[PDB]
Order: structure tokens, then sequence, then C-alpha cells
């Protein structure tokens, strides 16, 4: 069973940092792109970042362009999201998803349960 | 023949950054007879590197490269605005001389999800005996996106044609148009027509559909 | 550098002179020119096709003999007026990179 | 130096064409020449090669029985004679020469001249396009569909040039019939979609056709 487990979310004061982890099981993440999305209360699930395969680079949304950084550890089969200069509107449930298409068309077939990040 | 493949297919980098392009051969190629050419839009190819590591006359020192046997590399130390083009590797060791499929370097920007629209066939075209339904993906980045046609919720294949624009001079985004062509007889047999779009800026596939009538 | 060859380019027979112009053993395709006083006497270009057929382009007439490592030009009807500086101008086309070298010598005395 | 390239154009399967690259201010006997083609929207394919005097030539298997490379050094001309033409020969043909003027086509680097000679092999006849609307519904988008024309190209403007923002004219596509089709879309605010007339002007000069179609929110 393909499983994604997110962790690292919690309470953060405005202007501080936090690192989210997404551990993957039953899929070799080194061959697929891993993406972070977020969902705030009463709003649509928003795209945050995407880490493609090593050397294929990382892409980001306008809202978190210069503040967030997506990274990967294929040896630990894990993806990570570093969040700096956090604002109050960054408060959301953050999910990770696996793109099933090796050509990076975003067949996002597997998601994690999410982790809550509250900034106040 | 000696088949040449290139990695990656599309390189997404910012101005002033360094670039590394890879060429691989189906069998060992003599190091002395491998070249790298650059092609800009509407221009003829331009010899950059020959002999794997020798730089052609009049080529800036920011272009270099090397390699041997099966694997070769072209390095660009800093990307000038004219360098966001296509790059081919070329072997002239054994006839016939072959080229790789090419690597494109495009401007990197933030992720933009495509705007999806659908256009049903007009009665003008309908009375001709053919119907064309058009799906449009507008202003998206990066380039990778998938379009699927569903006629009464059934995947179509072999009857669709896609077309992509060039990276916009100001947006740095792309646009795609898919055309599904069906005879009037087959078009009038079904009810609902949909195009389903997936893209890395989308959490769920966006389906745009209309009912005939 | 001076342009001096590490050998003597001149072999003497009765009639005239044999000018020896050597090139590296690995060279497959090249152009070799003989120059007296910066003026071209002979132009020799060796190329090969995909079927390993050798083409020897020599537009100005000149008695030349080729080896896998050298090129000999033969000059005849030599008087005292032809005492001058002679040079081998080698242009390497295969293998890369393109390289032009010049060796030379003085003929008489 | 000036290069004149000619001989291409539109031809039926089985026809013939002689492409020519003529160079004015260079010594022709120093360079081995070659022909390399690029199919529309694809990569490069080496076609043929010739040495300094034409005593040595080579061909790829795809053209080996049908194309003939040749040269006339006195006229500074390079020729590609093309018989038994097929639709898959449709491409832009570049003429190239060995970079350092060895006179060889083999085991030497090559560089390309000019912009290319366009060759289109098709059984289709010259045909004016049919322009259909692509009507909006519900930021909205509308446009026009230019269909079943031959040969390339067509010029599609919007309101004779008065509308240029958000215009996307896509590359044409070759259909099963042998004819071309493309789309031209415009993005507009849904507020301005109300009560403004949008015109697409399609001009196809090989057919001498000009159509001005108005798109309406039907
Ligand atoms: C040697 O030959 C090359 C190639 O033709 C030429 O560029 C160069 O000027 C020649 N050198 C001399 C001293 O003639």
């Amino acid at each position: 069973x393909v499983q994604l487990x997110x962790s690292g979310g919690g309470x953060v004061q405005x202007g501080x940092s936090l690192x989210l982890s997404c551990x993957a099981x039953x899929x070799x993440x080194x061959x697929x792109x891993x993406x972070w999305x977020r969902q705030x209360p009463g709003x649509x699930r928003e795209x945050v970042x995407x880490x493609x395969x090593x050397x294929x680079x990382x892409x980001x949304x306008d809202s978190x362009x210069g503040r967030f950084t997506x990274s990967x550890d294929x040896x630990x089969x894990x993806x990570x999201l570093q969040x700096x200069x956090l604002x109050x509107x960054d408060x959301a449930x953050y999910y990770c998803x696996x793109x099933x298409x090796x050509x990076x068309x975003x067949x996002x077939x597997x998601w994690g349960x999410g982790t809550x990040v509250t900034v106040s | 023949e000696i088949v040449l493949t290139q990695s990656p297919g599309t390189l997404s980098l910012s101005p002033g950054e360094r670039a590394t392009l890879s060429c691989r051969a189906s069998q060992s190629v003599s190091r002395s007879y491998l070249a790298w050419y650059q092609q800009k839009r509407g221009q003829a190819p331009r010899l950059l590197i020959y002999g794997a590591s020798s730089r052609a006359t009049g080529i800036p020192d920011r272009f270099s490269g090397d390699g041997s046997g099966t694997d070769f590399t072209l390095s660009i130390s800093r990307l000038e605005p004219e360098d966001f083009a296509v790059y081919y590797c070329h072997q002239y060791d054994m006839s016939p001389f072959t080229f790789g499929p090419g690597t494109k370097v495009d401007i990197k920007r933030t992720v933009a999800a495509p705007s999806v629209f659908i256009f049903p066939p007009s009665d003008e075209q309908l009375k001709s005996g053919t119907a064309s339904v058009v799906c449009l993906l507008n202003n998206f980045y990066p380039r990778e996106a998938k379009v699927q046609w569903k006629v009464d919720n059934a995947l179509q294949s072999g009857n669709s044609q896609e077309s992509v624009t060039e990276q916009d001079s100001k947006d740095s985004t792309y646009s795609l148009s898919s055309t599904l062509t069906l005879s009037k007889a087959d078009y009038e047999k079904h009810k609902v027509y949909a195009c389903e779009v997936t893209h890395q800026g989308l959490s769920s596939p966006v389906t745009k559909s209309f009912n005939r009538g | 550098i001076q342009g001096s060859a590490n050998y003597e380019m001149f072999i003497f027979h009765n009639g005239g002179v044999q000018i020896l112009c050597k090139y590296p053993d690995i060279v497959q395709q090249f152009k070799m020119q003989l120059l007296k006083g910066g003026q071209i006497l002979c132009d020799l270009t060796k190329t090969k096709g995909s079927g390993n057929t050798v083409s020897i382009k020599s537009l100005k007439f000149c008695h030349s003999q080729l080896s896998n490592n050298s090129v000999s030009f033969f000059l005849y009807n030599l008087d005292h007026s032809h005492a001058n500086y002679y040079f081998c101008n080698l242009s390497i086309f295969d293998p890369p990179p393109f390289k032009v070298t010049l060796t030379g010598g003085y003929l008489h005395i | 130096v000036q290069l004149v390239e000619s001989g291409g154009g539109v031809v039926r399967p089985g026809g013939s064409l002689r492409l020519s690259c003529v160079a004015s201010g260079v010594t022709f006997d120093d360079y081995g020449m070659s022909w390399v083609r690029q199919a529309p929207g694809k990569g490069l394919e080496w076609v043929s090669g010739i040495n300094w005097n034409g005593g040595d030539t080579d061909y790829s298997d795809s053209v080996k029985g049908r194309f003939t490379i040749s040269r006339d050094n006195a006229k500074n001309s390079l020729y590609l004679q093309m018989n038994s033409l097929r639709a898959e020969d449709t491409a832009l043909y570049y003429c190239a020469r060995d970079f350092y003027g060895s006179g060889s086509y083999y085991h030497v680097p090559f560089d390309y001249w000019g912009q290319g000679i366009l060759v289109t092999v098709s059984s289709a006849s010259t045909k004016g396009p049919s322009v259909f609307p692509l009507a909006p519904s519900s930021t909205a988008a509308l446009g026009c569909l230019v269909k079943d024309y031959f040969p390339e190209p067509v010029t599609v403007s919007w309101n004779s040039g008065a509308l240029t923002s958000g215009v996307h004219t896509f590359p044409a596509v070759l259909q099963s019939s042998g004819l071309y089709s493309l789309s031209s879309v415009v993005t507009v605010p849904s507020s301005s979609l109300g009560t403004q007339t949008y015109i697409c002007n399609v001009n196809h000069k090989p057919s001498n056709t000009k159509v001005d179609k108005k798109v309406e929110p039907k």
C-alpha cells in the first residue's frame, strides 16, 4: 500500500521557521516528483511547491516563492519543506502528493493525511 | 545506427545560471567526432563544440564540454538571454551521422495552473458533415500537462491533435489547444463532451464539459 | 618559437633536393604546404571518405611522396639563387583539435 | 560573403526538385559540403555528404536511392537533386560545409549556412481555408478555427490589428487528409465580452483568400 506520512507541523510565531517532512512507503520516490499543497479553512487546496527528480529542479507558487524551499532525501525516501518568514495567513493543513506520471503531468494518485501548521 | 538520446528534454533555469546538458549514445562513439550545435528560433544550427571538448572558432568560452565512449556533456557557465534555445548533440564517427532529439532551455518562473476552456462545434461546420470540439489550456507553467477527451465519459484516442505555443516573451508561460474531430454521424450519436486537464499546479484534474444542445 | 625543425629537412640526391616535412603519427587528415620565402611552392591536402578512400588534393604541380608519418617534396634544377628559408606549414584536420604548426630550415650553407 | 539558396517549394509525390546553395566570396574547392534536413517540429537528420571535387559521396539510407548530391566549383554551387519524392521528405534543408576547409565530409566538424530551403511534398491541391467560430460561454476566451487549407501559411489577425493582448495563434497541424488546421484564441474580461464585436481576419495568399469572421456569444 502506497503510504505518505506528513509530520513537523505545529505552532509558530509570526516570522519564524518550520520544517515539514513527508515519508513515503511502497513507492520508490527517487523516480517521481513529490509536491506540497496546502488548504486553509474555507478555501480551496492550494499548490505550494514541487520537487522533481534530482537535477530536474524545484518549482514554487507565487505565494511562497522566496520563503519556502523543497528538498528531497531519496535515501530516506522522504521529502522536506523548509518554511521561513511565516505569516499568519500561512496557517493551513499541508499535504504531500506523489505524481504517478514520470513525465510530470501530475497524475497525483496518492496523498498524505496532512499536518496542521498554525501561525499566531 | 548509433542512436543519440539527450537529457533532460527541457531545462528550466534562470538567466545567469549554469547549465549541464547530457548526451548518451547507443554504442561507444569516438571522442574525436562528437559535436554540440545550438539552434535559435528560425535560425540554422550553429556549431558550438567539436571533438567533444574543442571549442569552434568564434564561440565564447562560456561554452565547454567533454565526455567519452557512451556519455558526453555540454556545460554553459552562465546563461545569456540568447542561450535559451535548443541544443543538439551530433556524432559523425560512423555513417550515417546522427543527432539527438535536442534539449530546450526555457526561462524558469513560478507555477501557473492552466485556464481550461471548451468550444463546441458550430452549426456552420456541423452542416458540412464534420464537427471539431476545441479544448484550450491558457497561460500555464511548467510545460508538462495532459489532456484527455471523454465522449459520454469514455476515453478517446487516435482522433485528437494538440498544438503548443512558444514560451511567451512576457509571461514565460505556455498555451495548448487540443482539437477533437468527429464526423457528423458519430458526433450526433453522443450527448456530453468533456476535456480533462491535469497539470502540476492542479490538486485535482479540471474537467470542462458541455451537453450537445 | 624560432620555427626550427628538430631534424634536417634536406636529403641530397644528384639532381635536386628532398624536403622532408613530418607530422604526428596519429594525424589522419591534414594539409601540408611548402613555403619558400613566405611563398607557396606546393599545396598538399589528404582527406578520407566514409569508405576509407583517400583523396590527395594537389592543385599546384609538385612532385610529392607520402608516408604514414611524413611528406616528401622533390625540387629540381637548383642553382645558387634558390638558397633560401624553407618551411613546412602543417594544418591538422583529423583528429581534433585544429592545429597549425610550422617547422623550417635554411637550405644552402 | 553572400549565399543564395533556391530550388525548393511545393511538389507532388513522384515529382522532382533541385536544391542549390551558391556562395559568392569563398573558395569552393576547400570545403566538403553536406545536406541536413529538419522535418517540421522535429530534429535534425543528416542526408548527404560530398568532398572537395565530388569524387566521394555518402548518403543516408532514407534517401540513398532517390537523392543525388553534387557540386560545380567553377560556379560555386552545391546541388541536391531529389527524385521519387515522398511526403516524409517534407522539411527545411540546410547546406553545410566542413568548418576548417579540409575538403572532406568525413570525420571533420561541419557548420551550417543560410536559413534553409523549404520543401513540401504533398498530394493535396491549393485550397482556401474554412473559418469557423469558437464561441465563448459563461475572464472568458473565444476565437476562430482555420480548417482545411493548403499550403502553409495563413495570417490571422484580430480586428485588423486593433486587438493584440491575450492573442494566441497556435501552430498549424497536418491532418489525415493532407490539409492544415490551426486555432486562434483571445482572452477577454467577461465584463467586456458583453456587447463588443470580435473579428478574426484570416488571409491565405496561396489561395488568395481573405475571410473576416465575427464571433458571437451564441
Ligand atoms: C599555413 O596554412 C594555414 C591554412 O591554410 C594558413 O591559414 C596560414 O596562413 C599558413 N601559414 C603561413 C605562414 O603561410
